[PDB]
């Protein structure tokens, strides 16, 4: 009944987010997390992605910032909160503050 | 008392009052404007420069209405008679400035400052409006102001002058560089206004460094310019030329300050009007300190050459830091 | 105490005359006799009836809402019959009392009545619901000579001070309630709960006083005192530090 | 439209000036609420900021680890992601209360190898908060619009249309006495003419 | 038909009707207050309190305003004569308390009740004006309550009665409990009226405990305590220690159910409104059922007894719940 | 120019000759010598007033606000001494000028006079405030005539539906201006920002004007047509397909 | 020029002009009122369908206030004498259709369309609401609508025709599928008008799409089907099979788009106003440029098929769209 945590990122980033204790297969089997690999593409993303979105158990999302970037698109059509969608950094990408998708909403930063 | 050739005569020297109380007969309350003005008239043909003053016009439309009533005539816009507007322009019109009637060739004025009262703050009033329509200045006092301790409470936003451009002969004759001091001077402070609400939206560290220096420099002249004590004896009366002077120094401050922060805005060590402060501290206390010049002890020509010499330190420090 | 009594249904030019009446014995007693007189003109808005009902008579047209036009007039007559004069002793205190119909400020009474005046004093209706008396509310009302009437040697050295940081913390006061009403409780800082403490024992002690309850203006400043004492030095920023270094502490 | 359509008239005046200080006193509230709501989202920003500085030090330290723990465990990635089984730390509803607004946020709450879980156990600490604090963010942000949007809707469409009915009214009432008093002096003259007949 | 010495007797007995309709000549419409304040006036200094009914002091108003206007005379404010409020003060104060005339010693008393009704629930109409400077009493009127079918439909924050100083003395010796009610109810009522705005126009979520307490208790008072139905058996005529004990058993529980959430505030077993309403829906609805006892079958003994029942009932329940 | 003058201080019964004489004067130069004659009437409030004040003392019948009930009739006695004739080669050009008290357009003398006249320039607080000069407020003013002044032959073709077509815009952009007080920036489409774009555009290029430039007509319609252009032809729903095929393209 | 059996032939051979202008004698313009429809009913006697245009009787009203006033007379409302409403309905009676008098059976009509002038615009204006108690059509119109140039300015909210009920035998029988057409276009004008108080103070963030359909519609008709610029060769003259034509066309349009977003709120696919806008930008604008058609450079023929052609479109692109 309570709610999980999803994670789009590269191996070793789930990787470790699962040795936190983060990743579980539901009644389809289904996960809750994701490895972006080379072979992976942008669709593969936005896919998965919405999937986590429309999942009604999912409650935080962790996204890469350079995938986040990717899939920018589908970020900032997501404006609903409960979602709680963060943007973590890579040892691929630093994490900058600038275009975070929460952050649009203030100017005063 | 006033002083006048260094001896402090009354100013009942030459001062008359036409004072009535509430309980005075309506028609002494009505025709105390005519007979205060009349009187003006009479010291103008002289050849004198006459200022009445009117305490509250409010009073004597007030006894004008009651007259109407007594009288039984039609009432006119909320109560007052048929002809308040034109009683107010007619009486405002006997101001002026006038070449004397007679022989000796003379120049003489009346001045009209009547005071009038708006009900609650509202400038909507018959008495008001048609005494907004007349009149060429407004003063514009605030409580609010007199609350904040910012005195003389003009309100310096609500006030206006429509005789700049008759005075613009006199200021370039005289105090050429004035009107634009005035100009940028108003600008700042419009400019403060409009910025105090982007302060409430996005606070102060969302300001840019040009509009941290025009609030800054608003404050400067609010608190140093603006704001002046009638106690003191340094600036209970300032002289025109030392206002000059300090409105000269605060937008000669305000410009080179613009300057140096949109002419670094393009190198990487950027100026900030942080760094101006901390660099010129010494520089803003003076300006602030430029109030304290007594016209008495400091004449015209001492006050003049310290203005001088501040400027030139404001140069050369804005000279070594840019 | 000089007593006139003009019932509601005696002659209304009784009425008419009952003030000017009050007015001359206390010209006499004041400027005269030199003493110092407190003249209580009870329900101006009857005698401004009267007036009416006189206007009428005399079978002139009504003015505004109904009453003479001379009103203004009629009412200054009778109020600036008061002040002190030079070269005696005696003075006359007025305190106009009215009875504002409809509870309407702009009324013809009221409104020549604050324009010949100098203050008021609010009877509020929502304290008299409340069961406050004297239901009087301090923020409306006004007394334009309460700085000549205060301070050394008239009544004490704080009195303005005192005076200054009661209305300023019970406006505060009044603020901070209609925050909480949003807010909620625990919301509100120490600071908001200071000023509801103060604001509700300021409505308890200063303005609810009882009928018979007398009060000399060095035992209200001490009540003053006990309600400012609610909050710390500090925030009396309204008070000069010469004045709380004197009267705060206790 | 300008005017609210009430019949000039004293009893209408009176129910003007009260819907006039009931939708200041609404406006003024709502103002409060607003400033409220505005003073926890710039507090929850300036968190929010913070929040994203510490993690940009709790990952990197969390990330670093793991490169330890792969120099001795090897490519221990592939049996981690396949032994997924069930999630041992999870996420519970909780509400939180701003003005009258209620603000979603999050519980954790559990169902070199070793430091590598405590340190990405530590990074999920932070980022939990760091969801609560997002969401509280949005939920604050839509909040404060839509009583910024009912403030200004008040002061710019209510106040101004009760304040121009107001006037309307005094305008109307001022020509009724205007009227009556036409109508009582032609009344006068008349009396007087008849007078004048009589003798 | 009333209870007297045992015995069912007509009303007619002890009444006397002065009946004049709308269409009967306006003199007449006009003299008619004056014959029933006379009648009463003689039945006074009898010895007896006489109880008058003025259906319309507004359509007497009316007659004087036509009366006037046949006269020629000049109007006051909306037409009416100069002199309506004197008639009506003429009027009023003919009532009150005497010891009437006559060697017999004996007081008698002439009550007098004059109805209004101004064109559309006008306050400021002229006759109810005139009316309120001379009445001591003035039983308002809600629009608001007379829509909702909430009667007696009286206004309770801008009617008042000036004569409770005066009933101190019969309520401190007969009832010494009842000023105190009085008093919280008061309190009660205008703190609901404050509430209600807030709540209406921000929302129900911020209030705090006891302001759900004076909400929920202002209900209650508002619907069993101050909502009479006039034509039940049982409502009919309320006696007035009926009305002091339900009022003593609505103010006990909003003080013991105040003092409840108040002092387990800032404790763990912290009490909230919504606590008590669940534990004792049966109390609220004995409180609420209380203005359902009939005094001619449930006597006065009957009904003190069952008040003081539900005051133990109240108290053993919060005894449990603290 | 001849003027007539009858300042603040001069009689206030002879304004109510000062007009009539003005106008003789000009139909004497129009309908007998062939001038063409514009006559501008300076403050016809002051008249008005000053007609006030005789129907008052002859106790006329009042219309709104006390003036004279047949204000209408010599204001129209006024204004109706303009205009061409036949076989005559004279004109009589009339701008009365006068100020609309409390900035009321609805007050007697401009409702009256815009009862008469065949139109009005209506001077803007709000854009005057905003040092726009001239302060015109083109939607409350009117010009009856320039239905027939205006068109192919005289001026150009599309006169009169470019000036349809920036009223209709300026009037949407007031609108989005006063939806924008309430929604903010963000809830306006992007149709609300071509509004609003050109609603400043016009405001400083067509409106604003130096107080010597006598712009052509000519002039004034390729304004008119450089801010049309700001939308897209199928949002210029006044013009129709014919004349924006021809002249938006350019 | 109007054909008369294929000849054309000027339309002042029919027109009768009886002038008095605002300058002329006041007293005249009365008897220029009963002149004019004199010479109505002399026609009407003939069998002809004569109209007489009152151009304002307000002026009218205001003559008879000037002569009242040089009589002494006392006033009604706002000055006007006693007996306006009398000799407004007087004058408005005369207007029925009628069988006229003689030998020869015929039938006459005098349509009288009496323009009112109310000062200031308020329609309380006593002679406005003395007509608005006569005459059974109200075409009042409204002064915002004619400042945006939304000419003909007619009100559609407060305007109202009382003839609609003897008309739709009429119009049964001749253009029997208008009635419902109008009857839908006024529920969508009404149902605007909703929709806009709450949208001024909501915005239209909340609105459901069958609401953002009802404005969008409601904006296609008002500022492309009611408003007509009567000075251009296209709209001088709008025949009533291009008044029901264009009315049916957008009111399909109407019935589709709702028909549509209806049907597929409950499926995936959900249309909405924006993809309707963005697949029918040219039928849109063609329903916006309907108006331009020319009855007489394009015939009627041309015109209706031209309107059935955009229907036709219209569905395609509909039936293309879901
Ligand atoms: N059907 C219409 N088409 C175009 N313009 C119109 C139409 N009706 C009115 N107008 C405009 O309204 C203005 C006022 O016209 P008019 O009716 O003479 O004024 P009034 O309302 O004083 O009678 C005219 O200048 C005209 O341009």
């Amino acid at each position: 009944r309570g709610k999980l945590i999803a994670v789009i990122g590269d191996e070793d980033t789930v990787t470790g987010f699962l040795l936190g204790g983060i990743g579980e297969l539901n009644k389809n089997r289904h996960p809750n997390f994701l490895v972006v690999e080379k072979d992976t593409t942008i669709n593969e993303i936005e896919d998965t992605f919405r999937q986590f979105l429309n999942r009604d158990d999912i409650g935080i999302i962790l996204i890469n910032q350079y995938i986040a970037e990717m899939v920018r698109h589908a970020l900032d059509a997501h404006q609903r909160s409960i979602p709680a969608v963060l943007e973590i950094p890579s040892k691929e990408h630093p994490y900058d503050a600038a275009k975070d998708s929460i952050l649009r909403r203030a100017k005063g930063m | 008392t006033m002083e006048v050739d260094g001896k402090v005569e009354s100013i009942m020297k030459r001062t008359a009052l036409v004072a009535n109380t509430s309980n005075m007969p309506v028609a002494a309350r009505e025709a105390s404007i005519y007979t205060g003005i009349t009187l003006s008239e009479y010291f103008r043909d002289m050849g004198y420069h006459v200022s009445m003053m009117a305490d509250s016009t409010s009073r004597w439309a007030e006894a004008l209405r009651e007259i109407s009533g007594r009288l039984a005539e039609m009432p006119a816009d909320s109560g007052y008679p048929a002809y308040l507007g034109a009683r107010l322009a007619s009486f405002y019109e006997r101001a002026g400035r006038v070449k004397c009637l007679g022989n000796p060739e003379r120049e003489g004025s009346v001045s009209i400052v009547g005071a009038v009262s708006p009900p609650g703050g509202d400038f909507s009033d018959p008495v008001t409006s048609a005494t907004l329509g007349i009149v060429q200045v407004f003063w514009g006092l605030d409580k609010k102001l007199a609350q904040r301790k910012h005195f003389p409470s003009v309100n310096w936003l609500i006030s206006y002058s429509k005789y700049m451009r008759a005075l613009d002969e006199y200021y370039d004759k005289h105090f050429t560089e004035f009107v634009p001091l005035r100009t940028k001077a108003k600008e700042i402070l419009q400019e403060e206004e409009d910025l105090a609400e982007i302060v409430q939206l996005v606070g102060k560290a969302s300001l840019a460094e040009t509009d941290k220096i025009t609030l800054e420099v608003a404050k400067l002249i609010k608190d140093d310019f603006l704001q002046q004590n009638g106690y003191t004896p340094y600036d209970r009366f300032c002289p025109f030329y030392k206002t000059v002077g300090m409105l000269s120094n605060m937008i000669s401050f305000y410009d080179m300050a613009r300057r140096a922060v949109e002419t670094t805005a393009q190198s990487d060590n950027k100026i900030t009007w942080s760094i101006i402060r901390e660099h010129m501290g010494e520089i803003l206390y003076k300006l602030s300190s430029m109030k304290f010049k007594d016209p008495v002890k400091d004449g015209e020509a001492k006050i003049k050459a310290d203005y001088a010499q501040l400027l030139e330190d404001m140069q050369n420090a804005f000279r070594s830091l840019e | 105490v000089c007593l006139f009594l003009n019932l509601a249904n005696d002659p209304t030019i009784e009425r008419i005359i009952t003030p000017r009446l009050a007015l001359t014995t206390a010209e006499f007693l004041a400027y005269q006799c030199e003493k110092h007189v407190l003249v209580i003109l009870t329900d101006m808005s009857s005698y401004a009836e009267a007036l009416r009902e006189v206007s009428a008579a005399r079978e002139e047209v009504p003015g505004r809402r109904g009453f003479p036009g001379y009103m203004y007039t009629d009412l200054a007559t009778i109020y600036e019959r008061a002040g002190r004069v030079e070269g005696r002793n005696g003075s006359i205190t007025q305190i106009p009392i009215l009875t504002m119909p409809n509870d309407d400020i702009t009324h013809p009474i009221p409104d020549l009545t604050g324009y010949i005046t100098e203050g008021q004093i609010y009877v509020d209706r929502q304290l008299h619901n409340r069961q406050i008396y004297p239901p009087i509310n301090v923020l409306p009302s006004l007394s334009r000579l309460m700085k000549s009437a205060i301070g050394e040697g008239m009544t004490r050295k704080d009195h303005a001070d005192v005076s200054n940081q009661l209305y300023a913390c019970y406006a505060i006061g009044k603020d901070v309630q209609a925050m909480k009403a949003v807010v909620g409780e625990e919301a509100l800082t120490s600071d908001d709960l200071l000023y509801l403490e103060f604001l509700q024992k300021f409505e308890k002690n200063f303005i609810t006083q009882g009928p018979y309850e007398n009060r000399t203006v060095y035992e209200t400043l001490d009540i003053g005192w006990q309600l400012l004492r609610i909050f710390p030095k500090e925030m009396l920023k309204r008070i000069p530090q010469s004045t709380l270094s004197e009267f705060y502490p206790r | 439209k300008d005017r609210i359509e009430i019949f000039p008239s004293r009893m209408a005046q009176t129910i003007m000036k009260a819907r006039l200080k009931g939708a200041q006193t609404g406006r003024n509230l709502l103002k409060k609420k607003s400033d409220a709501l505005t003073l926890r989202f710039r507090q929850i920003l300036k968190k929010i900021i913070e929040t994203k500085m510490l993690m940009g030090e709790v990952m990197r330290e969390a990330a670093f680890s793991l490169a330890e723990a792969k120099f001795t465990a090897g490519d221990f990635s592939t049996t981690v992601i396949q032994n997924v089984n069930k999630a041992q730390v999870k996420i519970r509803a909780k509400k939180d209360n701003v003005a009258g607004v209620t603000l979603p946020v999050f519980e954790h709450y559990h169902e070199q190898l070793a430091k590598l879980k405590r340190n990405y156990a530590k990074a999920v600490e932070l980022l939990v908060e760091l969801a609560s604090l997002q969401t509280s963010f949005v939920t604050l942000d839509e909040a404060i619009k839509i009583t910024n949007r009912r403030v200004n809707a008040i002061e710019h469409v209510i106040i101004p249309r009760i304040e121009r009915t107001l006037a309307y009214i005094i305008t109307e009432l001022d020509e009724r006495e205007r009227e009556e008093f036409y109508r009582l002096k032609k009344i006068q003259e008349k009396k007087k003419i008849i007078k004048e007949k009589s003798e």
